[PDB]
């Protein structure tokens, strides 16, 4: 049993970590076959980072001014191209160590693995979940630039996100791997602003009934609730409506645990309310959302405790 | 104030 | 900036997993050079795991009973030896992927990853710290056994931990790689209890660090206090004493926030005696005990945020 | 009680 914040094994995309240098500016890149991606302000310097025009600075270098090293092997560029946010440098050499991958964007509310690089090299590997304003609450410093954010299919290694920079309020924002944000920022130094933030709903369930298949079941009651007299209560609290279709996406924990949806809900209405009174929930004293019924189902159906 | 990684 | 739990990447370690079966029993093993380890329990079965004699159990197996598997390689067990609680099969290949390694038993309060192995597939990577009663919360499933927890120092692998079984209450027990227990467990299904758990003060004091390098200060006060007086609290309260060792220890993150290491332990003396009162710090409305010194430094010394 | 993985 238990419960924890669970990342993707990180060995299929370590192997494809390269450290991009264009000048004075060094970030990570990922090396996918004979393409790299990597962030497109790796070609900018301190004095164009507040308003660059990136097709401007682009059309002014050339396949030599791209230092790509794996490792202590030299990769030689033999073509770039601006695909939005993202660079694509064509190297000489396809990356013997590729996966099988997919190029794959996420929504608001599921999670993913961050592998955390500097200098194309990998340190550190986490869980994340895009918020609903389009951020997320990750761990990064400067040089972590083409750090990529990932699922694992099976064998196939889901690419989703690539970080850029980070928020005034400390959180962080990225594209997918095809260059496009995830909301409505932009790669400039400029004053910028997330939405406000809410709580994903459907993920707490979710991560109470984690706690129900670990034993931690003192939340519970005898209470149900209609599923608009739940979403008035969750809009007064910020969260977001829940909908017939997270019910049914809840419904693989619903029947394992016994416990209805209506009736998970009837007891987050009153954890919304009363709050917790000082007790914990899987170790936690607040409610958790980073958890979607996937991850729940993936940690907790080898389990009973009934 | 966004400050790029 | 920002501030996770992070686990090493597990890039070196997933490639020493194998699947260990001797007769029914499958599990885990950890390939290194031409010996595999895993734990001694895959020579019992059901009826044997309430009080087994594992000397008994081994001398009546041979070499030929255990079918270590690679991935869809199959190993010949050339030899096989009893090292207290895990077995060490010498095998007729040397792993090819062995990284550098060490075989190192961390302290009460340390940190570590956990790659969570089943059927020698790793499926997730976490972070888990040494609870001072010698127990782990982790998340384990049947099948998990062998699964193996490591810190990277730079590229040298230091194995602490093989995972053999799950307490009543929800915790988890294992060895180091030399077979010893962590703590008073014994390898056997009978009733057994940890002891009573307390709250490693010196990780508190520098996940509070993290905090302030983040910008959380809101738990900052003018106060200072005495070591004594603070211990004195510190047990009221089942937190570990603080040692003029664990002041030395914080003495990094002493200088990068101007914060001396006593005024510190005055908030935490605060926060123990009046909470939190529904404020968070770092995104948690307790107060973290799993983040050593060297995970905050790692993580946060890139940081000014003054 | 304590079970074996």
């Amino acid at each position: 049993s238990g419960f924890r914040k669970m990342a993707f094994p990180s060995g299929k995309v370590e192997g494809c970590m390269v450290q991009v240098t264009c000048g004075t500016t060094t970030l990570n890149g990922l090396w996918l076959d004979d393409v790299v991606y990597c962030p497109r302000h790796v070609i900018c310097t301190s004095e164009d980072m507040l308003n660059p025009n990136y097709e401007d600075l682009l059309i002014r270098k050339s396949n030599h001014n791209f230092l790509v090293q794996a490792g202590n092997v030299q990769l030689r560029v033999i073509g770039h191209s601006m695909q939005n946010c993202v660079l694509k440098l064509k190297v000489d050499t396809a990356n013997p160590k590729t996966p099988k991958y997919k190029f794959v964007r996420i929504q608001p509310g599921q999670t993913f693995s961050v592998l955390a690089c500097y200098n194309g090299s990998p340190s550190g590997v986490y869980q994340c979940a895009m918020r609903p304003n389009f951020t997320i609450k990750g761990s990064f410093l400067n040089g972590s630039c083409g750090s990529v954010g990932f699922n694992i299919d099976y064998d196939c290694v889901s690419f989703c996100y690539m970080h850029h920079m980070e928020l005034p309020t400390g959180v962080h924002a990225g594209t997918d791997l095809e260059g496009n944000f995830y909301g409505p920022f932009v790669d400039r130094q400029t004053a910028q602003a997330a939405g406000t933030d809410t709580t994903i709903t459907v993920n707490v369930l979710a991560w109470l009934y984690a706690a129900v298949i670990n034993g931690d079941r003192w939340f519970l009651n005898r209470f149900t609730t209609t599923l608009n007299d739940f979403n008035l209560v969750a809009m007064k609290y910020n969260y977001e409506p829940l909908t017939q279709d997270h019910v049914d996406i809840l419904g693989p924990l619903s029947a394992q645990t016994g416990i209805a949806v209506l009736d998970m809900c009837a007891s987050l209405k009153e954890l919304l309310q009363n709050g917790m009174n000082g007790r914990t929930i899987l170790g936690s004293a607040l409610l958790e959302d980073e958890f979607t019924p996937f991850d729940v189902v993936r940690q907790c159906s080898g389990v009973t405790f009934q | 104030x966004a400050v790029l990684x």
